[PDB]
């Protein structure tokens, strides 16, 4: 039972907006991050989504998954997690335009694939993978947060055509989760926002549904190994059943990590 | 004396003044007595550091020269300075090499002692091999491998394949083929196998040998990955 | 429920022993740590302790607490937790005796004090504090393990005098951990094992158990601030009802952390 | 080897970490009578500071061993240490000699005058850090006005957000605590230098902010440690 009593959590500087509200840098046994709706008289159906969010984050315990500390009822419906100091993957790639080494790119890709294997091993689907959701704790470890739309619309750049064409009431599938990882893989290696030469939204939503849209692999860095290119293509496939599950993607990346030239000059006697 | 020079060189190690450390240890070898393990290491680290600085100095200036084309005056001025590093690397390499050929190898008694100085002789020939050029370039490449082959043959007959000294010989020998002779297939062939027999006898590996060996073992694996790509 | 189907939790190279089991470097959804007693058909009373251990770890959710991922019943009783890159602080002070930094020594001290403060909020008592439990995760973060003996005998250096006296069924208390933490703060600042003058066990229990022996702060290094030295004496008091609780400990450590000086005693360095 | 050619040789030595050859060439450049520009001033400062820095650190670690062993180990450390000052003294004497014949006498602009005086007083201070005995009193006496004369020149015709004046104040404060042992005076003048810096943030351009703020934090770092 993680139902925290009222008055035990403070609120600091406003960090940003999450899934269904705003997140704050709280103070509860060290620096934490608390998400609240800051709206009085919560909507009756809004409580239904909030209780499931706590009821799904309570089943995740992994180094690569955001650590859920507790939730509050009064005076506000708030949920609090750990504080991953630093920034997010969105800030690193699209705000600051940071550059990482080839070993680092695989490290982020392997870890976010590592944690997602745990999520699908518990029959839990995240449904909102996106570079805003890849938090780099202490600049090394990667944590998967923002379980607002989890189960057991926001931006459309990171969803799937299988949830665009208005399918059965359960279009969110494991392969749909896999696709969002593939777009993230495009963001990592290419170092550019997908569809850079398109500057509208209404065209994007229809075009991906009919299968006429897919990220172009021309922006991929030349130093990227050919193994990722095959994996990227096999993960960006339009059809559902022809996309590999996370364990095979997870095992594919670990194979690539070993065969990577960490050092650029031949190593001599360490002495 | 004996102890005074050992203390003097050890004192110079903490002061980051390797030139004084190398000079003090040079006279220890000329004393004619056999060198224990702790003072053989001081000989290696003192001479490796002093030549390593010149190696980096030559490496950086050489990269500048090739990337500053178009102006011959800038290209011209880098040549004599490179030759200043070229010759300064030559005296220090010749200093240890002459010391090796006159007082270290002939006075060696144990088999492990003989291979250790043979590896150094090939190493300091390789350092000059990587920087020299012309007809004499292949000659010092030739003599370097003879020291290596003599060291490699003796090492296998006596020392265990988990011995860090043998690991360092194989690691240095593998780099010699790829960087100098440009033969990755032969370099990887010995590098690929040399990792395995040490793995094949990890049962007899001692705790003291666990620490130092794994740095060399991982570097061999690290070198293999670079050459594979 | 946190039941994991058998077979998934592989077992790797042996590392050491735990409370009443042996730890391994396993593989289960990534690099993990698993501790098992490798004794098939276990005694029913050890299962109760094993069952109670999970009931306590399932109530811990913190950065400074070792992350409990799950527990395995078959083929052998075990729990699977996070794997800390590195070793315990004991290995950093008794195997390699790392020359730690004062600005880091306060940061590692503050993190530990923060860890037990969260534990005491949930009315959880660890009762098994020592330098072998301060897991330094890649030299930045600190986790607290060994929750087998804990609840909602020990090592002869890391107990309070009250529990050595063999008092009533619950001799450990909130302040008992504080003294154990104070012993921990002794090791960080001195860099040396406490009670190093006595090399025996029968003598140490009698002298410290009745209160005739207490650690001496002579060996603390010179550049340690006076404020930190006073705190160490304030937490190692003989009687439990006067030791400062963890909430006060955190504030005192953080108060001097802001005023803590840096290294490179003088600058005089323009970039140029 | 004219002025332009000699400057380039130092830059290659700078990139190759050949500080001894850097200082040897740069000493010749300033010994030709030409008026050094802004960039040559940095090359000369970098050349002679780095060579002293390695020798200063060598003495500092050696001095720690000598006084922490209490025969024959004490004399050998002393004999080795005595060699350190010898290398340190002539390299410091060389800079002091060259400053007073070519740089300062021909130093036209005041901002160039304060740099050399700031650089000049350091090498007395470096000697002061190791010279023991009656010579210590004399050597520190010569350094005091060099810092004082440089400080007052910047007090009038030079901005207080300028890195050199802020660097001089950082360099002026360290002298009292590390040699004269006057923390009360050192912190007092550090505060007014700090206070004069914080009051005119609305004047610096988009070029000199980086170096000024780097030195700015160094003043704070010493002040916190000094106030302890
Ligand atoms: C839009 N404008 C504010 C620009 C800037 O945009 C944003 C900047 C930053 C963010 C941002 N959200 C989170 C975030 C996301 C999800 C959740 C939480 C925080 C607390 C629990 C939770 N449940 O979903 C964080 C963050 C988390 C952990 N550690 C550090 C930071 N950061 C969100 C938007
Ligand atoms: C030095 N002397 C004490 C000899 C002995 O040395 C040892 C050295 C290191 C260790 C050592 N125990 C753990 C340990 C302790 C408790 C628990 C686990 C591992 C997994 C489940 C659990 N519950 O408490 C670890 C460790 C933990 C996390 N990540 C990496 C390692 N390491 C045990 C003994």
């Amino acid at each position: 039972d993680w139902e925290i009593p009222d008055g035990q959590i403070t609120v600091g500087q406003r960090i940003g907006s999450g899934s269904f509200g705003t997140v704050y840098k709280g103070k509860w046994h060290g620096d934490v991050a608390v998400k609240m709706l800051n709206v009085t008289a919560p909507t009756p159906q809004q409580l239904q989504a909030f209780k499931n969010e706590v009821g799904v984050l309570r089943k995740t315990r992994h180094v690569n998954i955001l650590l859920f500390m507790g939730y509050s009822t009064k005076p506000q419906l708030a949920i609090v997690t750990q504080w991953c100091e630093g920034s997010s993957l969105y800030h690193h790639l699209h705000i600051i335009e940071t550059k990482f080494e080839m070993i680092k790119l695989i490290d982020i890709a392997r870890q976010t694939a590592q944690g997602m294997d745990y999520l699908h091993a518990k029959s839990i689907i995240h449904r909102d993978l996106k570079s805003n959701n890849i938090f780099l704790h202490e600049d090394l470890t990667v944590k998967i947060g923002d379980f607002g739309l989890a189960t057991v619309s926001g931006s459309i750049l990171w969803m799937a055509p299988e949830v665009i064409r208005m399918q059965d009431k359960n279009p969110y599938s494991f392969q749909s989760d896999v696709y969002a990882f593939g777009i993230v893989l495009y963001e990592l290696m290419t170092g550019q926002l997908p569809y850079s030469n398109i500057n509208n939204r209404d065209q994007i939503i229809f075009m991906v549904g009919r299968g006429y849209l897919s990220p172009d692999l021309s922006k991929v860095r030349s130093n990227c190994p050919k193994a990722m290119k095959r994996l990227m293509a096999e993960c960006l496939k339009k059809k559902r059943d022809e996309r590999p599950l996370f364990p095979q993607i997870l095992a594919s990346i670990e194979l690539l990590a070993r065969s990577l030239p960490k050092i650029h000059r031949s190593a001599s006697e360490p002495s | 004396d004996k102890n005074e020079l050992v203390q003097k060189a050890k004192l110079a190690e903490q002061a980051e003044r390797y030139d004084d450390m190398a000079a003090c240890m040079k006279s220890v070898t000329e004393q004619g007595a056999e060198l224990s393990n702790e003072e053989r290491n001081l000989l290696s680290v003192a001479y490796k550091n002093v030549v390593g600085a010149r190696r980096s100095s030559w490496r950086v200036v050489s990269s500048i020269e090739q990337k500053t084309e178009g102006a011959e005056k800038k290209q011209q001025m880098a040549r004599e300075y490179r030759e200043k590093i070229e010759t300064e690397l030559r005296d220090i390499c010749n200093d240890v090499l002459s010391l090796l050929e006159k007082f270290l190898i002939p006075n060696a008694s144990q088999a492990e002692s003989k291979v250790f100085y043979l590896k150094m002789k090939g190493d300091y020939y390789r350092y000059l091999a990587e920087v020299a050029a012309g007809d004499d370039k292949k000659g010092i490449v030739d003599q370097s491998q003879q020291a290596y082959q003599e060291a490699f043959e003796i090492s296998k007959k006596e020392m265990q394949p988990t011995h860090p000294i043998r690991l360092g010989l194989a690691l240095n020998f593998s780099v010699f083929y790829y960087e100098i002779l440009n033969s990755p297939e032969k370099a990887c062939s010995l590098a690929k196998t040399a990792f395995d027999e040490a793995i094949a006898e990890l049962d007899t590996l001692s705790e003291e040998s666990y620490k130092d060996s794994t740095l060399i073992m991982q570097l061999l694996r690290d070198n293999l990955t670079l050459w594979t790509s």
